[PDB]
């Protein structure tokens, strides 16, 4: 029964939303962790075969400068979205001169994570986290295909989310410190991956008010790694 | 017009079109490549000619500049429409920026035509995977493969097409070092890849290089013979 | 024919202090020799802390005071806090600059305090361009005001002159000398005198009268 | 104490045996609470208690 | 209103006035004319002073969405196309705008200059303004590729003065500029009145 | 069921049964309780987190001067009468330079939401606004429906198991028109104690109020300026 | 099966069903009358109060669509708003156009065939509501006009829509139009509107009435219902 792609359950919700919200569980893991400093921030890039060259994977695009982000599920899906949030930034910041705060901007994108329809097709497939620091601090975001956009202090999504939100509970508090954090995401990546956790797996990606920019580079994992 | 969305989520969370249209690339002709550190080799397989007619009209490696070279596998119809988009698109950029265009730049390009082309109302979503290989401006060779998905994706070498997991695990077996520390051992390291690929009889074997400041060479069946003829002589000397 | 502009007067003065800035006008509303109102204030609060002054022709000031109070209100419904004063100035910018091939006839000045208790006054042009300036004055009467502001804030051509920073008690009989003076010599220069101070703790108006023709 | 307008307002769909049910889960409960009699907070419980479905997960709300 | 460019063996320096008028009267002395766009862009301004500041910064937004997607910093002659093909379709409405672009390059020093009506020429040396045809006089005489930086300087000061001098549309500070390879930096603000003193004797 | 399948299909019952989906997408919904004074108004929200480390989901979102919505159900779709909401708003405080009365606002909601609920291939919206604010004649509580039939009410609460609130406030219907606002606000939430089970708190961390009065512009307190509130409430029973 | 679904396709016996689906959807609504007299036109609407539910004068089911033409719907609420909408906007056009008010029958045609107007198409549903369309003019009299969903209108003396619609239909043929003046008729009226609808199956109920004619020159308003409170004196004094 093909019915209606915007018809609601018995429940009821929509139906295409809900299937959409299952087409993230497929979709590789990622970690995010607010600090007092900064934000850090985890994601596997699943590497598939060794012909495969691992660096030009993206799951992590920097938006603007100083707002940080990270895709989950389709990545097809979710260039788009950052391509555009980008112009919603630059547009603040050219009728504005001055810098889009964190929250306005999944707004801005969430105002148009339901546009499907026949006139006026289908929901995005994508949750993304959204970090970076705005004069509120350093601000955590995560938003999902419905739209319903919440700030997280410590999110998970993707295959890993019940196990990594369940173990990650227990080694959060308030006080967080960025180094601590750091080594903090590993040994949940370290327990909920498949392969062996090394430099060609794992990228992480800071944010901080005084410690910018300071984006992600190699042989910074090196010594994150080795510290275990 | 036509408002009917084609392509929607299927309850276990995938899309159909996408995740079931590489369906028409399991099913069309193989194509593989690698790229050497000075020269590229890409080249199709499987090419079931008839052997008494007409080959140039069924010539499916192309270029879009010279800079950028063609390679790709299921039904060609929805290719010919990809390829000629492309090329408008990789013109433009010449009418900007001075410098020829990056093959990032146009991989970006096929993948994200081919996203909205999935996303829109309507419209039926591409059934090719392709391959563009190019040796860029400041000299260096990288290659990406497309995806009816969108996801362009960088890999050392290729495997599209029928039996991508035969080619792709016999791969392995090439990727020391040694290959390729010559570009003769590249070219006959494909054509010795194609062995394991489809009847490899000398004929089917299309190839084709780009020896990084020049435009790309449709090697004529001259060296093919030659390279069959030092891969079966070393075969020899292989017992 | 139907030449769609005609020109009002009135003359806007701003002084920015040290934490403190002054935003006054003339009141006199007059087309052509006639005499339509001796009361219709200019200064417009915008927020708090951010005060405009829009003379020219009267008609774009009113539309132009409307859509920037409107479009305050649209950011602070987006974004939970109120613009700043450097933000009002490229918003300004791009809207005056949104009519560019039938322009406003409209000299605009926004003064008001900035993120550091500072004063911040930016003026304008009826194309678009802005810069930010210690003291400025549009209007009918910019070159009866401009060089004695330069002789008294600004210092120059002077020699043997020590440096005082401006007080709020200076700049206040600083306004009144310049709108009566002014307004001796000017026919578009009226009646009455609104002064609108902008401090830290508010927004503080204060009217005096002047010569009564 | 007890409403029998709490069940009787927040009854949508529930059968005249369910109801049977409903004190009998309620009772269950007063049973292993070693109860001497059945109260509303134990028997407000046994409406949720007996219908519907879950448990699935409580939070998003908390 | 008078700017200067012209690139040498260490980069490219802009140098400019800050008299901005409007008829015969002057409506400021301090109108700071070289609009900053990137940390490795200049842009300048003639004619018009609300086209300039627009447009320039309309081009900063292209920019900065170029360097978002393609992960490397924009070209000059990048920029000066893009900023031509934003000035062209309104040719024939009125726009003054007679801008530079500066800034370094994968192939080193840059320069390019936008006409409203729709020139692009690249160049050694360039003067653009009123008094600019006083500029080109005094700046060719002492002008080579090979030069100091305080030599530099002290041409393309003295180039200023002699245009605020000659000229009467062109006053006030001489706001001097210097692009490098690591992103641009401002040299100084020197008053006229007080370069009397310097070049006078 | 094969006439559940769009909103065209009329039931062979008479019931369109797409409106009676979405108002289910109603219930689903947290608990908010808007009731009136005949010189005040006050609504109040309860949030509902997602895990203890995501913050709360707010509901009530500030509108005009003096218009406030709750809101229950989606939240992309409340964005959207929020945006149309705002626009109504502002086009005629910019045109007749006046404020709006609430009572023709509200039938631009019921006709904005009206014809997604006829043409072919359009959903209801999940909506469920509790709006309140002045005009000229007082304070107004309204509430919405995906079916478009606003209703002026005294007291109302939409969201899940708030029937109980509701018969919480039949029984004091005739003692909410006179007091003033301190005891007014905890005349709410006793509401909203009354929607949540007896065994856990009614905590500070959740618990938004909103009011609109007239010497009073609207305004939302979230936990910090809600703990001078929830001070001095009475126990829940055994 | 199938036959039932669109609103574009005949049944085999030769009838619309979706059309006769939304005939009996305002079947289930609470039952509103009218009646004209011989200078005015009389109207009335039950409506139903359980136990809290809204203020007094909420969804006022009484509309006024001109300066001297008003509702009075029945059935599914908002589409009847909708139409209330649209016939005001009809009345706008032919007030700024024409230069006179509207008469009560080009308003009933350029009504009818938007109802009849979206019973084409798969497009859009058939409406649900009916209404009711009182007027007078002293150049045209007391017209009293009745819209079903199907698109049909004509002329009544009287009429009655809701659940309880014969019983409340059955009585006005004890009245006489012709004779009778209509500050009679508005307690003539709510006699029955208190006799039908017993109270077994609601509990409570609240009645408006609303009254255009030559005693309020032509404008339509709301009579204020405590103002000579003359249906309840009546009501109560006609149990027996």
């Amino acid at each position: 029964y093909d019915r209606g792609v915007n018809t609601f359950s018995p429940e009821g919700r929509l139906f295409q939303v809900e299937y959409a919200i299952e087409a993230i569980k497929l979709g590789s893991t990622a970690i995010g962790i607010q600090t007092s400093e900064g934000v850090c921030l985890a994601v596997e890039k699943r590497i598939t075969s060794p012909l495969m060259e691992p660096s030009s994977i993206e799951k992590i695009v920097e938006i603007d400068a100083h707002i940080g982000c990270a895709m989950s599920g389709l990545i097809a899906d979710a260039k788009t979205l950052i391509d555009k949030a980008r112009v919603e930034t630059q547009n603040h910041w050219f009728t504005y001169n001055e810098t889009m705060t964190v929250e306005s901007v999944t707004q801005a994108v969430s105002n148009l994570a339901l546009q499907f329809g026949e006139e006026d097709s289908r929901p995005f497939g994508v949750a993304l986290l959204f970090g970076g620091v705005d004069e509120k601090g350093p601000q955590l975001f995560h938003m999902d295909p419905s739209g319903t956009f919440v700030q997280c202090d410590a999110r998970a999504i993707g295959s890993a989310s019940e196990g990594a939100q369940s173990s990650l509970q227990e080694v959060y508090h308030k006080s967080m410190t960025l180094k601590e954090a750091i080594k903090s995401s590993l040994i949940i990546l370290k327990q909920v991956m498949e392969e062996k956790l090394n430099a060609t797996n794992i990228e992480l990606a800071t944010v901080q008010p005084g410690q910018n920019f300071h984006m992600f580079t190699k042989e910074e994992l090196e010594e994150v790694i080795k510290d275990i | 017009s036509y408002d009917r969305a084609i392509t929607v989520f299927s309850p276990d969370g995938h899309l159909f079109q996408v995740e079931y249209a590489q369906e028409a690339v399991k099913k069309g002709s193989t194509a593989v490549g690698v790229r050497g550190r000075d020269i590229v080799v890409l080249g199709v397989e499987k090419k079931s000619v008839a052997k008494l007619q007409d080959e140039r009209t069924v010539r499916k490696i192309c270029a879009l500049d010279d800079n950028v070279c063609m390679a790709f596998a299921g039904l060609t119809a929805d290719a010919r429409i990809v390829i000629n988009r492309a090329r408008v698109e990789c013109q433009s950029h010449r009418l900007t920026v001075e410098d020829p265009v990056t093959v990032e730049y146009i991989t970006r390009y096929i993948a994200s035509l081919k996203q909205r082309y999935t996303q829109s109302n309507g419209r039926r979503p591409f059934g090719i995977s392709a391959l563009i290989v190019g040796f860029d401006f400041d000299g260096t060779p990288r290659l990406y493969q497309t995806d009816p998905s969108g996801t362009y994706h960088a890999w050392k070498a290729n495997a599209i097409g029928r039996g991508a997991k035969s080619v792709r695990e016999f791969l392995e077996k090439n990727y020391t070092d040694e290959a390729i520390e010559t570009d003769d051992l590249t070219i006959k390291l494909v054509i010795k890849a194609l062995l394991e690929v489809v009847q490899s009889g000398g004929k089917n074997i299309e190839l084709a290089v780009m020896r990084r400041d020049q435009s790309l060479k449709i090697l004529n069946p001259e060296e093919i013979e030659k390279y069959v003829a030092e891969i079966e002589k070393e075969k020899e000397e292989n017992e | 024919r139907f030449s769609p502009y005609v020109f009002n007067g009135g003359t806007i003065l701003a002084i920015a202090g040290e934490d403190f800035a002054i935003v006054a006008s003339d009141t006199r509303l007059s087309e052509g020799f006639s005499i339509h109102t001796r009361d219709s204030p200019k200064c417009y609060k915008l927020t708090d802390k951010t005060v405009i002054g829009c003379s020219g022709f009267h008609g774009d000031c009113l539309t132009l005071t409307k859509i920037i109070e409107a479009r305050l209100k649209m950011y602070k419904h987006s974004n939970n806090k109120a613009m700043t004063t450097g933000a009002i100035a490229a918003m300004l910018s791009t809207i005056l600059y949104s009519r560019r091939f039938f322009p406003y006839y409209v000299y605009n000045i926004i003064g008001g305090l900035d993120e550091e208790g500072k004063g911040a006054v930016y003026s304008f042009d009826p194309v678009g361009s802005y810069q930010r300036d210690s003291f400025k004055a549009g209007g009918s009467a910019s070159a009866m005001l401009q060089p004695l502001l330069d002789n008294q804030v600004g210092f120059k051509n002077m020699q043997n002159v020590e440096h005082v920073p401006l007080s709020l008690d200076r700049a206040m009989r600083l306004v009144k000398d310049v709108f009566i003076s002014a307004a001796e010599r000017d026919v578009y220069t009226g009646d009455a005198l609104r002064i609108c101070i902008v401090t830290k703790e508010g927004i503080r108006e204060e009217t005096v009268s002047l010569r009564k023709d | 104490d007890v409403n029998y307008e709490e069940l009787a307002r927040c009854t949508d769909d529930f059968n005249g045996a369910q109801c049977k049910a409903v004190c009998v889960e309620a009772g269950m409960i007063a049973l292993r609470r070693g109860a001497t009699e059945l109260t509303h907070e134990d028997y407000m419980e046994g409406i949720l208690e007996v219908q519907a479905k879950k448990k699935a997960n409580l939070q998003y709300y908390a | 209103t008078t700017t200067l460019a012209f690139k040498f063996r260490h980069g490219v320096i802009v140098a400019a006035d800050s008299r901005a008028t409007a008829g015969a009267y002057i409506a400021s002395q301090t109108v700071k004319k070289v609009i900053e766009i990137n940390p490795y862009l200049l842009g300048t301004m003639a004619g018009g002073a609300a086209d300039c500041s627009f447009w320039e910064r309309l081009l900063a937004r292209q920019c900065r969405i170029y360097e978002l997607r393609n992960k490397e910093r924009i070209s000059v002659a990048a920029a000066s196309k893009l900023l031509a093909n934003m000035v062209y379709q309104y040719k024939g409405m009125g726009l003054s705008m007679g801008t530079m672009i500066c800034g370094w390059d994968k192939r080193g020093p840059g320069l390019y200059y936008v006409d409203s009506e729709g020139n692009r020429i690249s160049g050694a040396t360039f003067s653009v303004g009123s008094g600019s045809v006083y500029a080109y006089g005094v700046m060719d005489r002492g002008y080579s590729y090979d030069l100091e930086v305080e030599q530099a300087y002290d041409l393309a000061r003295r180039a200023i003065y002699q245009a605020t001098y000659r000229d009467a549309y062109s006053g006030g500070a001489v706001n001097l500029y210097h692009v490098r390879e690591d992103g641009w930096i401002r040299v100084s603000s020197d008053n006229v009145a007080d370069l009397h003193e310097k070049y006078s004797g | 069921n094969q006439y559940d399948n769009d909103v065209t299909v009329w039931s062979p019952q008479g019931r369109i049964h797409q409106i009676e989906y979405a108002m289910e997408a109603v219930k689903q919904g947290s608990a908010t309780v808007g009731l009136k004074s005949k010189t005040h108004a006050v609504l109040v929200a309860l949030k509902r987190a997602q895990s203890e480390l995501a913050a709360h989901q707010k509901k009530i979102l500030h509108v005009d001067n003096h218009i406030g919505i709750s809101i229950a159900g989606l939240t992309a779709d409340a964005r959207l009468l929020c945006n149309f909401m705002r626009q109504e708003c502002l086009d005629s405080r910019f045109v007749f330079d006046r404020p709006l009365p609430v009572s023709r606002l509200v039938s631009l909601i019921g006709s904005k939401t009206q014809i997604p609920t006829q043409r072919y291939g359009r959903r209801p919206y999940g909506v469920g606004l509790l709006i309140a604010g002045y005009d000229d004649m007082g304070p107004h509580i309204f509430q919405t429906c995906p079916s478009a039939n606003y209703f002026d009410c005294r007291a109302m609460s939409i969201g899940a198991r708030s029937q109980s609130a509701r018969t919480y406030l039949e029984r004091h219907m005739s003692e909410f028109m006179e007091c003033n606002l301190n005891e007014l606000v905890k005349h709410g939430l006793r509401a909203l104690r009354e929607t949540l089970p007896a065994e856990q708190d009614l905590t500070t961390k959740n618990v938004s109020i909103g009011i609109v009065g007239k010497d009073l512009e609207f305004t939302i307190y979230d936990d910090d300026d809600v703990s001078p509130f929830l001070e001095g409430l009475e126990e829940r029973p055994q | 099966t199938g036959y039932d679904l669109s609103a574009s396709t005949f049944s085999p016996d030769g009838r619309v069903f979706q059309v006769e689906y939304a005939m009996k959807a305002v079947e289930n609504s609470s039952t509103a009358i009218g009646i004209r007299c011989k200078d005015g036109v009389v109207f009335g609407v039950e409506k139903l109060v359980l136990s809290k539910l809204y203020e007094e004068g909420s969804n006022k089911r009484l509309f006024n669509v001109d300066r001297h033409v008003g509702m009075a719907v029945a059935g599914l609420l908002a589409d009847a708003r909708s139409l209330a909408d649209i016939a005001r906007e009809e009345a706008s056009n032919f007030r700024s156009n024409f230069g006179y008010n509207i008469p009560l029958k080009h308003l009933a045609d350029r009504v009818a065939m938007y109802v009849h107007a979206y019973t084409l198409y798969s497009a859009v549903r058939p409406f649900g509501c009916s209404f009711m369309l009182g007027s007078y003019s002293v150049n045209d009299g007391a017209q009293l006009y009745m819209i079903d969903p199907s698109g049909v209108s004509y002329g009544y003396w009287g009429c009655a829509i809701g659940k309880a619609r014969q019983a409340a239909k059955t009585e006005i043929e004890k009245l006489q139009m012709k004779e009778m003046t209509c500050r009679d008729i508005v307690k003539e009226v709510a006699k029955i509107i208190y006799i039908v609808h017993d109270e077994v199956k609601d509990k409570a109920f609240e009645l408006e009435l609303s009254w255009v004619g030559e005693l309020t020159n032509g404008r339509h308003e709301i009579v204020p219902k405590d103002i000579r409170e003359e249906a309840e004196k009546y009501a109560k004094e006609s149990l027996k």
